[PDB]
RNA sequence: CGGCUCAUCGCAUCCUGGGGCUGUAGUCGGUCCCAAGGGUUGGGCUGUUCGCCCAUUAAAGCGGUACGCGAGCUGGCAGAACGUCGUGAGACAGUUCGGUCCCUAUCCGUCGCGGGCGCAGGAAAUUUGAGAGGAGCUGUCCUUAGUACGAGAGGACCGGGAUGGACGCACCGCUGGUGUACCAGUUGUUCUGCCAAGGGCAUCGCUGGGUAGCUAUGUGCGGACGGGAUAAGUGCUGAAAGCAUCUAAGCAUGAAGCCCCCCUCAAGAUGAGAUUUCCCAUUCCGCAAGGAAGUAAGAUCCCUGAAAGAUGAUCAGGUUGAUAGGUCUGAGGUGGAAGUGUGGCGACACAUGGAGCUGACAGAUACUAAUCGAUCGAGGACUUAAC
């Protein structure tokens, strides 16, 4: 697909972070509803770190007021403004699939700060 | 009515100063070079000899040797003509690249089917499946094939045959972004063809 | 299902036509021999292109 | 993806609790329904004193999907608890309040007063 | 890549005891498409031998089994790899093998062919 | 609420109501007013028909009794397991009827209808000697000179106080009705019968917290210290029909 | 028997289109013609046609074909219980359960895919399009506009503009599923001398993921614009028939019907089409008619492959070469190897280190494998015109 990857690189965004697939972060999402920006920052952990170059992807599974959200950001889209990184956690792997179940306090033996 | 035909290579997503993560295709092709000209009075009707991906003497032919020294080109492959191009602004010789299609115009595309080898009654002509339980073995299988007092069968009823490797077109797509320097060709939505394999671009027949 | 008739004396030896098999190919071998298949090594000389395994 | 006789849960103060599906307002013969359908529904369990009452039917409106509620910007939004809010006639709902979060894909149309009562629009 | 008519806990113990038989014997008499597909294994094997590492020890270790290679030196498979088939292929990087080509056999219409280590 | 079973039978059964010399209707001890049947109503004129409450195991039902017997109708209590108030409805077949018994040896031929499960497939083998059939479901069957053992019931479908006695199918149509309700008749009307069948002091406000407290009685739970529901309803509609909780009534 | 697959078909139309007349102020209606192009539901409860109920919808059209279709499916007679009748044996378009209907496709039909041969020379490509097939649905919402309307309430028409459903076609980049030679974690025993690290087997040992390809629930897109001729009509001109007329002459107009416009297959359309470009007009036997024999142009045998594929064929390729594999450099995947060192009584932790590993995914690289060879395949008949 080289005749392809040049392309990309072109519409690429760098000003990312790098960051593991277990691990807690937030991230500024820009929303459009009328005509004023109601910029919120979504911050929380992340499941999903499928590659795709362009399409570079994770997940954001947040607890809100009794359920979790599940957030699939695109890496690689202007709507995001920033993410910042918070705890640097030691996962077992790259796909924290298990934790749509033992949510409670299981987030803890996940996110060993490092 | 314009039109260039070149291989595909792969699907990717293209945002353009929107959240519009937009499923995007890989054709590039070559400036297309018009080989012969077809007119009216001569042959019938007008069209538009075109050629793409040209080989080397290895694959050449005497016939197709002096098919092209009329245009003075390299021998290509994928001759394909045009029926309804204009028969002003294409003469014999004239070289044409991507550098005629912008952003917002529609498309159309005519390509080779991805061939899915011999398959069954159900995902060749959306047959259902029968029952899996309660007795009844029967199911993956088209059905009776109609009426008794015919005591033929009617022509036209669907049976498992091999599906693929015909054209399928696909009318109303778009074009997002244009890159002349690779040749590349971006189309929002998916074009029928498995890569590696020619694809027409023909304007949108509105 | 049943065959319901006798198939023909004509139809029998016109069925067995596109059954006939084809000739295997054949090449001159390069060094002691007279026939040899195709891109394979023949077991009379043992030889192929100028090797003797 | 909703169903017909597809179990839900109340997501407002009507006091109901179990929500079993009839049949997809959205359009006709289709049973699939993603977000922001008028979904007609029947009550399994519910608690007594309160506006309805057990096995009552009436109208609602899908809340959450654990399935993928996909916008055309690329972001996606899948929830984990399957829930409902109770509607009665128009856009307005018949509950008191609202247990819990509810996505942002009720701008295209006009639920945009259970909008207001959100705790949390994501 | 073929499935090669066995089922794939068979089809995995296909292959292995061949790479045994193949850089003890050097030279195999074999169903050509066996043969076939066997070539893109062991070349994997060879390029594997040309590391010299402990590690790369192992890996073929998961893979060779453990016959008696070479007589009256106890030379195991494993020992013959890194000291003798390593050496003789210092040079040549890749095709460390060809399949030249035979007739079929009496009772099976199987074409058959030979593999030799070069 | 019920299918082609009961009423279309009678829609063609109908047609044997000039035969028929004595109606027997049926109505349930129980409740008296919601176990009739309007499609009946509209097709049996001009016969004499007595009424009959059966189960009656009896201060409401007699006043019932006096209302009904004004009505214009006959009230004969009868019983299904002993021989009482049987020996007031077979002569009243030949003295009721007196003018078709001597106005020609004549049969004496009687319809047996009404509300299902309350008295209907036991009405035959108790006027005889002999057992015919049973069942202990919402159903029956589809049967002096006697062939009569159908099925009322409702043509189309007040209910609340209707399934308290089971007489429809309730196999799922609803199980939380006959919760919700019936308890407040053990709540509004005989309130001290309760505090004996599971121990409870004082009847609370909330028919819902009054399960759990039957129910971890019970046992019937489901997960993890959770008191089901739906077996909980089963543990009252299992012992108001056995009369666990002793002779109720419904209408006064 | 009723369903399930699947259909196709009639019009005596269920809705959507086109007008008529009413009880249509406007909105909304009943009813009668045109119309068969599509489209015409999901549950409880019913043997189930009967019927009942709920929620629908633009509405759940009648009906035919062995009451459409069991070599495609779908049991959905002996024993009993019974009642009743007959003394009894045993009866019953009487009631309830328990109860086995077979097929490798010869032919014709069908759905594909080939091979021969034709098309007055071979080839190579491109196409023409008689003719056939597919496609033909709509719902909400927003303007115009509370405008036209009517004591009011009500509130369009015509016509734009969003957004759905069903259904069809394409596709894997998102979204998930799959992945039996990928990746690690782990049990039980056995196995390489042991330890470590590994192998074998146990549904692929099991659980956690997943490239490729294939995929829908995912994504893109379709049913537009229209023209032409007609129905019912709607009319204009006027005859028969001094008025007058939808009609006779003669004009128009007007339907999702119908041709045509979109799409696909279509010159074996034996009418075998047509251009473009090759290729030569040999050697020979027979007075001659001709018959061979080599070969071009070229194709193929044969060989590595897959974008192809049940095989054939098609397509990429065959040593002035990247088709495949290996090799590298990668991608993606799982993700922290072994060894060593540290720390821990140890189980294990931490360090070297986003490590090591990787099936079809890339990109370079002649290192292997595509050798060496063979076969087929044309010399263009005959009238007559124009040249
Ligand atoms: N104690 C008591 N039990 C009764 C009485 N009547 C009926 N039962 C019991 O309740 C059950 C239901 O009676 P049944 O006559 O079969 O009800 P049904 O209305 O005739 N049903 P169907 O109309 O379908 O034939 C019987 O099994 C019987 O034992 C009664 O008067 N008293």
């Amino acid at each position: 697909q080289k005749l392809i990857e040049d392309i990309t690189k072109e519409q690429l965004r760098t000003d990312l972070p790098a960051f593991r697939p277990g691990d807690t972060l937030r991230v500024h999402v820009k929303v459009v509803e009328g005509n004023r920006e109601r910029i919120q920052i979504f911050e929380g952990v992340v499941i999903k770190r499928r590659g795709g170059g362009i399409s570079e992807t994770f997940t954001v599974r947040k607890i809100s007021y009794g359920v979790g959200v599940e957030r699939t950001f695109p890496v690689h889209t202007p709507k995001i403004a920033k993410i910042e990184v918070v705890r640097y956690g030691k996962v077992r792997r790259a796909k924290l699939y298990y934790l749509r179940e033992l949510r409670g306090k299981a987030a803890r033996i996940k996110e060993i700060r490092r | 009515t314009k039109g260039i035909l070149g291989r595909k290579i792969g699907m990717t997503q293209v945002f353009a100063e929107n959240g519009d993560l937009i499923p995007v295709t890989v054709i590039e092709a070559a400036p297309n070079v018009v080989l012969q000209k077809k007119t009216a009075e001569n042959d019938g009707y007008e069209a538009i000899q075109l050629g793409f991906d040209d080989k080397r003497e290895k694959l050449s032919n005497k016939p197709e040797k002096g098919h092209v020294a009329k245009a003075e080109t390299a021998p290509k492959r994928f001759v394909k003509e045009l029926r309804g191009v204009e028969m002003d602004a294409y003469e014999v010789g004239q070289e044409v690249k991507v550098e005629i299609f912008s952003a917002g115009e529609i498309v159309d595309v005519t390509g080779v089917s991805k061939g899915k080898g011999f398959q069954g009654a159900i995902k060749r002509h959306g047959q259902s499946r029968g029952p899996m339980s309660h007795g009844s073995r029967y199911h993956r299988r088209p059905g009776s094939m109609g009426p008794v007092d015919p005591n033929r069968v009617f022509k036209g009823k669907l049976l498992p045959g091999r599906m693929g490797g015909e054209q399928i077109t696909v009318q109303n797509l778009e074009i997002v972004k244009v890159d002349a320097e690779r040749n590349l060709l971006l189309i929002k939505g998916n074009v029928p063809g498995a890569k590696k394999s020619l694809i027409t671009v023909k304007s949108a027949v509105k | 299902a049943v065959p319901f008739r006798r198939t023909s004396k004509m139809k029998k030896r016109l069925r067995r036509t596109h059954f006939k098999l084809n000739v295997p190919g054949m090449t001159e071998c390069p060094s002691c021999g007279e026939m040899k298949l195709s891109h394979r090594v023949c077991k009379a000389c043992g030889s192929y292109n100028g090797k003797d395994i | 993806m909703i169903q017909q006789e597809t179990r839900l849960k109340v997501a407002d103060n009507s006091g109901a609790r179990e929500v079993l599906t009839i049949k997809v307002l959205g359009g006709s013969g289709r049973k699939t329904a993603n977000i922001g359908d008028v979904i007609v529904c029947t009550v399994k369990q519910a608690t007594p004193g309160g506006v309805v009452k057990k096995g009552e039917v009436v109208k609602a409106v899908i809340v959450r999907t654990k399935s993928g509620a996909r916008r055309s910007d690329g972001s996606y939004i899948s929830f984990d608890e399957n829930a409902c809010v109770i509607i009665r006639d128009d856009k307005s709902p018949r509950g008191t309040r609202i247990f819990g979060p509810v996505a942002r894909e009720l701008r295209e149309n006009n639920f945009m007063k259970i909008v207001s009562l959100a705790p949390e629009v994501i | 890549y073929r499935k090669l008519g066995r089922t794939s806990a068979q089809r995995k113990a296909m292959l292995r005891d061949l790479t045994t038989d193949l850089i003890i014997n050097e030279r195999i008499e074999t169903t050509e498409t066996r043969a076939k597909e066997l070539r893109s294994v062991v070349e994997k094997m060879i390029t594997l031998g040309k590391r010299g590492d402990l590690h790369a020890r192992r890996q073929a270790a998961a893979y060779i089994r453990n016959e008696v290679a070479n007589e009256e030196n106890n030379q195991d498979a494993l020992q013959k790899l890194f000291s003798d088939i390593a050496t003789r292929y210092e040079e040549r990087q890749g095709g460390y093998t060809r399949i030249m080509k035979l007739g079929p056999r009496r009772g099976d219409g199987a074409p058959m062919a030979i593999i030799e280590l070069v | 609420w019920f299918p082609g079973h009961m009423a279309k039978a009678r829609r063609e059964v109908t047609e044997k109501l000039k035969l028929i010399d004595i109606v027997y209707e049926l109505v349930d001890a129980r409740i008296p007013m919601s176990s009739r049947n309007p499609m009946i109503e509209d097709i049996l004129k001009n016969k004499p028909r007595i009424m009959l409450l059966n189960k009656a195991d009896a201060a409401v039902t007699q006043q019932w009794k006096e209302h009904f017997e004004n009505q214009g109708i006959r009230s004969l209590s009868i019983n299904s397991v002993n021989g009482q108030g049987l020996n007031q409805i077979v002569p009243a077949s030949k003295e009721i009827l007196q003018e078709k018994f001597d106005r020609m040896p004549r049969a004496i031929r009687a319809l047996i209808i009404g509300i299902p499960n309350v008295g209907k497939s036991t009405l035959i083998n108790r006027l005889a000697k002999k057992n015919i059939a049973k069942t202990g479901d919402r159903p029956g069957i589809t049967t002096l000179e006697l062939l009569d053992t159908p099925g009322i019931l409702w043509p189309k479908f007040v209910g609340l106080r209707l399934a308290v006695t089971g007489a429809i199918k309730d196999s799922i149509i609803n199980l939380q009705d006959v919760a919700v309700f019936g308890l407040r008749f053990l709540e509004e009307h005989y309130p001290e019968r309760l505090k004996e069948r599971y121990g409870l002091d004082e009847i609370p406000e909330d028919i819902a917290e009054l399960f759990d407290a039957i129910g971890e009685k019970r046992g019937c739970l489901m997960s993890g210290g959770l008191i089901n529901y739906d077996k909980t309803t089963e543990v009252i509609i299992r012992d108001i029909r056995t009369e666990k909780f002793g002779r109720l009534s419904f209408e006064q």
